[PDB]
RNA sequence: GAGGAAACUCAAAGAGUGCUAU
């Protein structure tokens, strides 16, 4: 995910993609 | 030193071979700190404290 | 546009540690902060740290010992399983074994080591390494 | 860890109130069952295995700690027994413990050798032949050791001591 | 050390005695070689605590503007000690008058960790987390040379060897490195003539210390990029108070 | 001469230990003898002369926060030597 | 007393017939470094790539190397002293390593080399029968292996 | 630690006593080996005390 | 005052076991 | 220019080695 300065940012795509 | 008097007077004489006597040479040169080559240096013990 | 109080707390340790700076003033508090703190401390990435009260959020100041890699709060907050964890920390620690990551379940704030030992699961908030 | 240690220590003693109030305190088959508690007390290979873990195992041994527990123990039933029962306060009856008195009395715990001087201060009137005798005697001279190596007075053994 | 310092005896499972001066933990503690009854502590509160066993109590406190990490006992001076600091300064202390400090250190650029006595009890190291080593002259307050290299990464612990002739530092890198007490020195048995050509080199360096020239080449050292800057700023800041004051 | 001559490094003792060093113990009895630990709470004494380990132990779950070598007087052949750890226990 | 080098009496042709399961790999500094990028474990990554089990080995030269890079790769450092990874002691002044992997593979014909510096990579695929191995797209590659 | 040094040869056992403690911690730097095979060093570190042939 | 006075007679002793040294002259 | 012969001859250097070089 990327990275910002709130924190690391992840995609709900992502997440599903992992799960 | 206090004051140059002092400085020169210590650096009046040379501690040299060829200036000065082989036994000169040597009392003149033999460091304060000797230490044993391979040998346990241990702390100081006091007679009585 | 303002970041959270944890992301800011998380942002100053990283960059003091990067700088070498042993001591670090993080305002404000929270009990988020200060419990991944512990677990932290617990981990031994960081030393002593100490909490002022100033009738307000609070303030904390923190030991640094150098062996924080990166510390950072992960967003958004998706929910993580138990069985299923391991594969989230392939993907968000550098490697197997090293790092921790931190998720707050029903048994309160922990890493996933101690979360699959207590078979508990909840809300991923970030890692730690 | 010492706070489930605390723990224990604490059923067992719960466990030593519930003998005084049991009939088979009364009987003597409790000093054979102390009896036995003090006795009781007393490369081609790996170039090819595939290695997954890192963590090497830590080194631990909780034997002593389960021998002084054991110990502790059955000291204070013994304790309990003779205080509660004279018949058992008697010579016969107690004179195959003293050897596992002296063993007690050597123990690193000390809260073991407390309960070894509590015992030995209730067998002090108690009669006793000439090799029974000389734990009270190596006793004394232990205690002493025991003020000496202490730093204070003001300890749970030495005032016992 | 730890919440409390606790006095221990191998013989007995529970910690013997307790002693504290205060509710405060202790970080670091090291016992006298002379006066091995005498102990002292330090604590996270910026204090240093003495005690002596002879009595079973602390014996004296000192409040420092910041927390000392390692102390160290001179082996030839049984009431004189050293203290690592973490203002980049270690301090040498007499244990009779603390009012006062018998001398300063400041050549480190990051808080000193580790400081050590030379066995001899003439020459003191010390360990900064500024990637340096540095060898100091008990009679001097700056130090004689300097350690380094990249892959020494944050010095944590230095000791001399016990014979005076090397120095052991161990970094958090996982290195444990060995080094000559004097760089020039070999450990060599000389024949009597080398002895005495080497030993000329020494007193005559001595002899001629302060010359411009010499001191150009002696004291030149070669030093990581990083620390000059963070001692040329340093200067600038120190001038800055003082040209103030 | 002396500048030229400057030749401090020595050698490192053997392969130093897994993460950062935290604690070195030195025999004050014996020349060539350290004991040393690290943040993996593996402790090792070694022989200076040889660089190598007289042996390794996974001391502590926890760091190694502090290190002595010691001659226990237990009411020639061997060294012992004592850790603690913030794990709460100190080890002989 | 002009001399001429034997061809190994492990190798037909371009063919190593004496490399067999289990393997030896000697790993380059920045196989490590591309290792951390794609998140693969060096054992297990290995173990998949060629489907037997692989006996890592690193070094002085790249371990000084790694140690060398400095704060920012103290990561590849840890994962380097990985216990699982075993050492290899040299006997050569320099502590430039690509030299030294290069000489110890002309004289040792079981050694899979694992390295992505395309300067090295070149001089391996002059010597015959060396399979190289390297990391690509989400996992590692071997190239002149005839076993897989 | 060392002050006395048992060496045994065909003709029978000879016993030297060692001056000098050669560097422990630098046993293995080439200096110090040198020195093993320099006599003029060598014989500074120890000396004949006693010989009994067979 | 003592170190100082200390030197002088390393000077003094020194330059007069130099002129002892004038004896051993081989000729004259 | 390239060489050859003679030596208790006269020189200029290199390397190694030996002998209490303490």
């Amino acid at each position: 995910g990327r990275s910002t300065r709130n924190g690391l940012i992840v995609s709900k795509r992502d997440i599903a993609r992992i799960s | 030193f206090e004051n140059r008097e002092q400085y020169e007077r210590s650096l009046r004489m040379p501690i040299g071979q060829e200036w000065t006597s082989r036994a000169s040479h040597q009392e003149l040169i033999k460091p304060r700190i000797m230490t044993k080559p391979g040998q346990v240096i241990d702390p100081l013990k006091a007679p009585f404290k | 546009t303002r970041s959270s109080v944890l992301a800011d707390a998380l942002n100053a340790i990283n960059n003091a540690e990067k700088t070498g700076k042993r001591q670090v003033l993080i305002r404000p508090s929270s009990k988020v902060i200060i419990k991944f703190l512990q677990v932290m401390q617990k981990h031994g990435y960081i030393g002593e740290f100490e909490y002022i009260d100033d009738h307000r959020s609070g303030k904390i100041v923190v030991q640094l010992n150098g062996r924080l890699n990166k510390c950072g709060v992960i967003s958004p907050r998706f929910n993580v399983k138990i069985g299923d964890i391991e594969k989230w920390t392939a993907n968000l620690l550098p490697a197997r074994q090293f790092g921790y990551v931190i998720l707050t379940t029903s048994a309160g704030i922990m890493d996933h080591e101690e979360a699959r030992r207590k078979h508990v699961s909840g809300k991923i908030l970030g890692f730690v390494y | 860890n010492l706070r489930n240690q605390n723990k224990l220590s604490e059923l067992l003693r719960r466990y030593l109130l519930g003998l005084n109030h049991n009939s088979d305190s009364e009987s003597e088959s409790i000093l054979k069952f102390c009896h036995q508690l003090f006795q009781e007390s007393e490369e081609k290979e790996d170039f090819f295995l595939v290695n997954l873990e890192s963590k090497s195992y830590t080194i631990n041994s909780n034997s002593l700690l389960l021998n002084s527990t054991l110990q502790k123990f059955a000291l204070d039933l013994l304790r309990n027994v003779i205080t509660r029962h004279r018949s058992f306060l008697t010579v016969s009856h107690l004179e195959g413990f003293i050897p596992f008195l002296r063993d007690s009395l050597l123990s690193e715990n000390e809260g073991v050798v407390i309960s070894t001087l509590r015992i030995l201060i209730t067998l002090i009137r108690l009669d006793f032949s000439d090799e029974s005798s000389e734990i009270f005697k190596n006793c004394a001279r232990k205690v002493l050791n025991i003020i000496k190596v202490s730093p204070s007075t003001s300890s749970e053994l030495c005032q016992m001591g | 050390g730890g919440a409390k310092i606790h006095l221990w005896d191998v013989n007995r499972l529970k910690p013997v005695s307790d002693l504290s001066w205060g509710a405060d933990n202790i970080t670091s503690l090291k016992f006298n070689q002379n006066e091995t009854d005498i102990l002292a502590s330090t604590g996270s509160d910026n204090s240093i605590v003495l005690y002596d066993l002879r009595t079973n109590s602390p014996t004296q406190k000192i409040v420092q503007t910041m927390r000392t990490n390692a102390i160290c006992w001179n082996p030839m001076e049984a009431f004189n000690f050293v203290t690592a600091n973490e203002d980049h300064n270690a301090y040498y202390y007499d244990m009779r008058n603390l009012s006062r400090s018998l001398n300063v250190f400041k050549d480190h650029v990051s808080a000193v960790m580790d400081v050590d006595f030379s066995p001899t009890g003439d020459e003191i190291v010390t360990g900064s987390y500024d990637k340096s080593i540095r060898i100091y002259k008990t009679n001097h307050g700056h130090s004689r040379e300097i350690y380094h290299t990249k892959r020494m990464q944050h010095v944590f612990q230095v000791k001399y060897s016990m014979d005076s002739k090397y120095i052991i530092s161990g970094s958090d890198d996982g290195n444990v490195r060995l080094w000559r007490s004097k760089a020039w020195e070999r450990s060599n048995v000389k024949t009597t003539r080398e002895k005495n050509k080497l030993e000329y080199d020494e007193k005559l360096k001595e002899r001629f210390r302060h010359m411009p020239e010499i001191k150009r080449i002696s004291r030149h050292r070669h030093v990581p990029q990083v620390i000059k800057k963070a001692q040329e700023i340093k200067n600038i800041e120190l001038s800055s108070i003082k040209r103030r004051e | 001469l002396e500048r030229m001559f400057a030749k401090p490094f020595v050698g490192q003792l053997g392969y130093g230990h897994r993460d950062g060093v935290y604690a070195i113990a030195k025999n004050y009895g014996s020349l060539n003898k350290l004991a040393t630990g690290s943040a993996d709470g593996v402790i090792k004494y070694w022989n200076m002369s040889t660089r190598e380990e007289f042996v390794s132990f996974k001391a502590h779950y926890g760091l190694v926060t502090g290190l002595c070598v010691t001659q226990p007087r237990f009411h020639k052949s061997q060294n012992f030597m004592l850790s603690c750890s913030d794990d709460k226990t100190v080890k002989l | 007393t002009r001399n001429i080098p034997q061809v190994s009496s492990a190798l037909f042709f371009q063919y190593n017939q004496a490399i067999k399961p289990p393997y030896q790999v000697l790993i380059d500094t920045n196989f490590i470094n591309f290792s951390i990028q794609k998140k693969v474990d060096i054992v297990r990554g290995m173990m998949d790539c060629l489907l037997a089990k692989c006996n890592p080995l690193i070094t002085d030269c790249v371990m000084a190397e790694l140690e060398k890079l400095g704060p920012k790769y103290r990561i590849a450092l840890k994962l380097a002293r990985d216990p699982r990874i075993k050492r290899l002691s040299c006997s050569h002044k320099g502590t430039y390593a690509d030299d030294c992997l290069v000489h110890r593979v002309l004289q040792h014909k079981c050694y899979i080399v694992a390295t992505n510096d395309a300067g090295l990579k070149q001089r391996i695929r002059k010597i015959p029968g060396i399979p190289l191995m390297s990391v690509g797209g989400h996992a590692y590659v071997i190239e002149k292996l005839p076993d897989v | 630690p060392i002050e006395y040094l048992l060496f045994e040869e065909p003709t029978g056992y000879a016993v030297f006593k060692v001056k000098l403690q050669q560097d422990d911690i630098g046993s293995r730097l080439k200096e110090v080996q040198e020195q093993i095979n320099d006599f003029g060093a060598f014989t500074k570190l120890i000396e004949l005390v006693s010989f009994a042939p067979f | 005052r003592a170190g100082l006075k200390k030197i002088d007679e390393q000077y003094k002793k020194a330059v007069s076991s130099a002129a002892a040294t004038d004896y051993l002259l081989p000729e004259s």
